[PDB]
């Protein structure tokens, strides 16, 4: 008898607060991080290595990704009341950053790969097209992004506060069903196949070596891998839990309803993490960086 | 540019460019190995696919697709500081020492903390592997080493050997290959291979940053 | 509130109503935030139930709104 | 044992002599001109194409046509003006550190560790560069080759001597002995009668190319002198060390005028080059960059870098017009 | 004993040499390098019409 | 011994195709730009097309574009010209001609021999002032010609080339920018000239030295020769 009834979306303030908090200390964080790298990287123009050039790019993804988090930030305060051009110019950014920086991941792991399995055949020379490579990639980014610029407002409702949300037309939901495809097939399994691929080979190379610092470099390895499974698995599991609810494949309850809203901020707040881990585990964890760092202290 | 003449002198410029490029390319397959060693060590002698080609010797073999240039310094006899500068991009040096003959292992601790090849590997080759068991039966390995004080047995005195020759790295960021070779020794090319391989594995990898 | 994924605000219809005991009642149109359109009747003892827009009377009732 | 007397008491006197010919330094006559101030030199060219790095460069008497050596086996002519590669000459040996170019322009001379001097022929009616000669007779490593003419060339080698010869023939027309240690470098006088040669002795000594007799000796260096050249009007010469030091050396006079040192300085002097006037003192260092001394007051007067690994070679036009400077970052920068 | 001979006598040729007081030496030095002035595109920059470069 | 040696001609009908073949032996072929200069018979001389080294740049004539093909055969050392239509104005020796160029090159040093093709029944212009002029031995000549606009380039170098053609034979270059003497010539020919008046002086000359001079400006293609200018004795 009380089975039809409405879904009450509920909130918390100290989700907000924690929220507000956690995204100003990982902007100054990834800030901070990228500001550094970028610096080292550019004060001085001596061996400008091939991982240099990765790393600069990697780098001005994440800083780029750190201006447009306060904007967002703000959103999760009060919702999107800063008009649709905002809205549009933030999300396209936002976008471009976040596929720049995966496949920017991709590539770095494909430069290993080359460099350490087939490091003594003639096929190293074709890791010369770097720049290439990074054009291809930011403008491929900025295609797949250009669907959020396009198809992006502000959407208003009686007891929703407003939103930068998305306006396709009046059966937007299945639109954004299929809009959803392209993050998690170009955004997470291709990038995620890639470094699998490659990474396992390079480790099956070193497996059978026989220098002395072949630890440090497994270590490192497994830990760029682990760190970004941790970082962007559950933000994909999230999602394709909402993807199988929608489509009723999953049953629907208010409970799991609010269940999934919560985890879905949450899982997208430990992924945010990438911007500010990024430096740490890319450059300054190799003792080229830290010299250089040093060097430039004087 | 704006003159026929001056167009055509760009055209030839652009065509040697071509040229060099593609000389560059075909300049980056080869490996560029150093010998070294003293003197009636076998340093000329290590395999026997040799192929040569007063002064700079060069030995050019090939193996698994891929062409190792052995430049032996030999014959030079003048300031090995003014020269030894050229070979600052081997990608190792390959140290013959024979152990049926103090002077190697003071050749040894010159070239390896010599500042140009402090990341340079080196792999150290040990010829005359009969000739030395069949001496130390004769002579106990005391007269040049009188701090020797383990067994006369061959296998601890190459371990000593081999201890002392290793105890003058005292420096991060090299290694060194050992391997124990006779006259009749073919699988040479093998070793130096595997050494080469390995050293272009580390140098990628601290390239690359991982370590 | 705050929400990132807007969704229907109705899960199930009742078309089991009296419309004395209905005191407000509100209409969502199709759109955005969700694909069927929702009319919500307010009883008036607080409870809140859901309508099916293709019934005969209610859309005629949403027909002149 | 009474000839170790005899030449010790004949170094004395010539140390008396030497000392009692100086009254007051170059540093304290001088000491009144104005400061050439600061002398700032910005990168108009930069030629590539090197693969490798460069040892040696040499500027056309036309102060427009280069030439250089590098590791990668190649004898690159470059176009100063347009940055244009006139020639690609390819070596035999790819271990090769002095280039030298004809005065005349027609031939271009290039030798090193390979023992040989090779001389390459530039006006050919057959349109390629064919190597004229191959004059052998060195023990040891060549360094600095010099033309005098188009058919007489002053060589250096690590055999201790220099040698004069002639590319007709091919014979070794003279050789000049006396160093005890490895000659590195040497510098033709403009009067081309005289040429002064710096060993690894730490001693610098000046030679007559007729007679093949050592003139003078200078000493002062601490170390091995790396690199020497002549001041313009052919009564002075400039040389470098790994000391870290350049010193004026006058022939007339027979003693250093003054010392080029500078506290910040740790790696030696590579190269060593003057200005037209002979005022500005040129110096390529090891740590990848090179200052202008003003040759009267020994003051750093600005400072070229720009280069990212150490500076092996350094060249001046016969006008003024340029400076050229090759690493071996297998670069090449014309500053003016 | 014969290495040493000629050793003495190039010391003999080295100590007679009509020696100059190092003043004028470095007087007529400056005096070269104060007359040959206004032909250096080094010590004085060229105006930009005149620079090939 | 440098040698350009060149066959193909003979008597052809007009509408036919012909091919002459420039078979050359004792320089780096693969180095040398390659031309074609027709001289009509007792007309002069007339560029017609010219190929660059590698075969990367080709040009042609504006009377004969389209109509004429040009290829290069650099490992066989030989240098072809196809010709589709001829017509009764083709008729003429053609000379096969060497040009390298670089900072200080000589880029019409030598010439062929000359082959004879008989077919049965904007641009530059240089002009000589003279067609005969007899002279005695030992006095000094002087030829001039003019052009149309100043070959004097931006870059200080004049683009002037001075031809020399003995009876039956070759021309052979003397002067090819201002006074700049070719490689075994005389030393006592001079040239000079300001913009757009040259000269080209002859003291002390000789009884080989008769012949027909031509000038020839590199400029700007097409290349355009002179009227000629005839020496008698």
């Amino acid at each position: 008898l009380l089975d039809a009834a409405p879904c009450e979306p509920e909130s918390l303030e100290i989700n907000k607060y924690f929220v507000v908090i956690i995204y100003a200390l990982v902007f100054l964080l990834s800030l901070l991080g990228n500001s550094l790298v970028m610096l080292v990287i550019l004060y001085s123009r001596v061996g400008r290595s091939v991982t240099d050039v990765y790393l600069l790019n990697l780098a001005l993804a994440d800083l780029l990704f750190a201006l447009t988090l306060p904007i967002w930030a703000a959103s999760k305060v009060n919702g999107w009341i800063f008009g649709t051009f905002l809205c549009k110019v933030v999300s396209l950014l936002k976008e471009v950053n976040f596929y720049s920086g995966i496949l920017l991941l991709a590539c770095i792991s494909v430069d290993r790969y080359l460099a350490i399995v087939h490091a003594t055949r003639t096929l190293t020379q074709k890791r010369y097209l770097v720049k290439f490579i990074c054009l291809s990639i930011w403008g491929l980014s900025l295609l797949l992004a250009l669907p959020v610029l396009l198809f992006r407002r502000t959407v208003y409702s009686s007891n929703v506060s407003p939103a930068c949300y998305e306006d396709m037309g009046n059966n937007t939901a299945n639109w954004r069903m299929l809009l959803r495809i392209l993050p998690q097939s170009f955004g997470f399994i291709v990038p995620l196949l890639i470094m699998l691929f490659c990474y396992g080979f390079t480790l099956r190379t070193l497996f059978k070596a026989h220098m002395g610092q072949k630890h440090r470099a497994m270590r490192v390895i497994f830990a760029v891998v682990l760190i970004f499974l941790l970082c962007w698995l559950p933000y994909n599991l999230v999602l394709l839990a909402d993807t199988l609810m929608r489509t009723q494949v999953i049953q629907e309850t208010c409970e799991r309803r609010n269940h999934i809203d919560r985890a879905l901020d949450a899982t997208e707040i430990l992924g945010i993490l990438h911007s500010c881990l990024n430096p740490l585990i890319y450059a300054f964890i190799g003792q080229k960086f830290r010299h250089g760092l040093l060097k430039i202290l004087a | 540019t704006l003159s026929a003449e001056e167009r055509a002198a760009l055209e030839r410029s652009k065509a040697i460019e071509k040229n060099l490029k593609e000389d560059g390319i075909s300049a980056a397959k080869d490996v560029k190995l150093l010998l070294l060693g003293a003197d009636n060590s076998g340093k000329s002698t290590i395999v026997k696919q040799m192929k040569i080609i007063t002064g700079i010797v060069e030995t050019h073999f090939t193996f698994k697709n891929l062409h190792f240039r052995l430049f032996d310094v030999g014959g030079q006899r003048s300031e090995r500081k003014k020269w030894i500068h050229c070979f600052e991009d081997v990608t190792a040096i390959i140290f013959c020492v024979d152990l049926s003959d103090h002077e190697s292992l003071m050749l040894f601790d010159s070239i390896c903390n010599n500042k140009f090849f402090i990341d340079t590997s080196i792999i150290l080759f040990l010829n005359k592997k009969d000739l030395f068991g069949e001496k130390i039966k004769k002579s106990p390995l005391t007269i040049c080493f009188p701090e020797y004080t383990g067994p006369n047995t061959y296998e601890d005195a190459a371990a000593y050997i081999q201890a002392q020759f290793e105890s003058k790295n005292r420096s991060p960021n090299k290694e060194i290959y050992c391997h124990m070779t006779c006259a009749t020794d073919t699988n040479n090319a093998q070793v130096i291979f595997d050494a080469v391989t390995d050293i272009i594995i580390a140098n990628n990898l601290r390239g690359c940053g991982l370590y | 509130a705050v929400l990132t994924e807007l969704r229907c605000t109705c899960l199930r219809v009742t078309l089991r109503v009296n419309p004395k005991t209905i005191g407000k009642l509100q209409v969502f149109p199709a759109g955005p935030q969700c694909s069927k359109v929702e009319v919500v009747a307010s009883l008036k003892n607080g409870k809140q139930v859901c309508l099916d827009p293709e019934a005969p009377f209610l859309k005629k009732v949403i027909q002149k709104i | 044992d009474q000839l170790r007397q005899e030449a010790e008491q004949l170094k004395n006197q010539i140390r008396d002599a030497r000392k009692a010919c100086a009254d007051a330094t170059l540093s304290q006559i001088t000491n009144n001109i104005d400061p050439v101030g600061r002398i700032q030199m910005r990168t108009r060219r930069t030629l590539r194409g090197h693969l490798a790095k460069i040892y040696a460069m040499h500027w056309g008497t036309d102060s427009r046509l280069l030439v250089s050596a590098s590791q990668d086996g190649k004898l690159i002519i470059w176009d100063s003006y347009t940055t244009n590669k006139v020639h690609a000459i390819p070596l035999r040996s790819s271990w090769v550190m002095t280039c030298a170019y004809a005065p005349s322009g027609n031939y271009v001379a290039c030798g090193g560790l390979d023992n040989i001097c090779s001389i390459y022929n530039l006006k050919t009616r057959e349109g390629n560069v064919r190597v004229s000669r191959e004059l052998a007779g060195h023990t040891g490593y060549l360094s600095c080759c010099r033309f005098l003419d188009d058919n007489q060339i002053v060589t250096s080698s690590g055999d201790t001597t220099c040698a004069l010869w002639d590319i007709e023939t091919g014979q070794q027309t003279t050789t000049f002995t006396g160093h005890t240690g490895d000659v590195m470098s040497l510098s033709l006088a403009p009067d081309t009668r005289l040429f002064v040669s710096g060993a690894c002795d730490a001693s610098a000594k000046l030679w007559d190319v007729r007679e093949g007799m050592c003139r003078q000796t200078f000493t002062g260096h601490e170390s091995d002198i790396n690199a020497i050249c002549f001041f313009p009007n052919g009564n002075a010469f400039a040389t470098g060390s790994d000391d870290a030091t350049c010193r004026l050396f006058d022939l007339r006079a027979d003693q250093e005028l003054m010392t080029y040192s500078h506290d910040n300085i740790i790696c030696g002097i590579t190269s060593v080059s003057f200005s037209k006037s002979g005022r500005l003192l040129l110096a390529g260092y090891d740590d990848f960059n090179c200052n202008v001394w003003d040759a009267l007051k020994a003051d750093r007067a600005g400072v070229l870098a720009g280069h990212d690994n150490r500076v092996s070679c350094l060249g001046v036009t016969d006008d003024g017009m340029a400076v050229a400077t090759g690493s071996w970052d297998s670069f090449l920068k014309i500053w003016n | 004993i014969a290495q040493a001979r000629k050793l003495v006598e190039q010391l003999k040729m080295e100590a007679n040499i009509d020696r100059i007081k190092v003043s004028k030496a470095a007087a007529d030095l400056m005096a070269y390098c104060e007359a040959h002035a206004k032909e250096d595109p080094l010590l004085t920059p060229v105006p930009a019409s005149e620079n090939p470069f | 011994d440098v040698q350009l040696v060149e066959s193909g001609g003979g008597l052809v009908q007009p509408g036919g195709s012909r091919k002459l073949s420039c078979s050359a032996s004792g320089f780096a072929f693969s180095s040398f730009g390659m031309h074609w200069v027709r001289q009509a018979p007792e007309k002069g001389l007339e560029w017609v097309a010219y190929i660059s080294s590698g075969s990367g740049t080709i040009y042609y004539a504006d009377t004969v574009k389209g109509r004429f093909t040009i290829s290069r055969d650099d490992p066989k050392n030989t240098l072809f010209l196809q010709m589709t239509s001829l017509r009764s104005e083709d008729t003429a020796m053609y000379y096969c001609v060497r040009s390298i160029y670089y900072y200080g090159s000589s880029p019409f040093d030598f010439w062929g021999q000359g082959t004879t093709l008989t077919v049965s029944s904007s641009d530059i212009v240089m002009t000589q002032a003279t067609s005969s002029v007899p002279v005695t031995p030992g006095e000094s000549v002087s030829i001039s010609c003019r052009s149309s606009k100043s070959l004097l380039h931006s870059n200080g170098n004049t683009y002037l080339y001075w031809f020399l053609q003995r009876p039956g034979q070759s021309p052979q270059l003397l002067i090819y920018r201002m006074s700049n003497l070719a490689s075994g010539v005389p030393d006592r020919f001079s040239g000079s000239g300001s913009g757009t008046a040259f000269t080209l002086t002859i003291s002390r000359l000789e009884a080989e030295d008769v012949g027909v001079y031509y000038c020839m400006q590199h400029l700007e293609y097409p290349l355009t020769f002179g009227a000629g200018t005839k020496l008698e004795l």
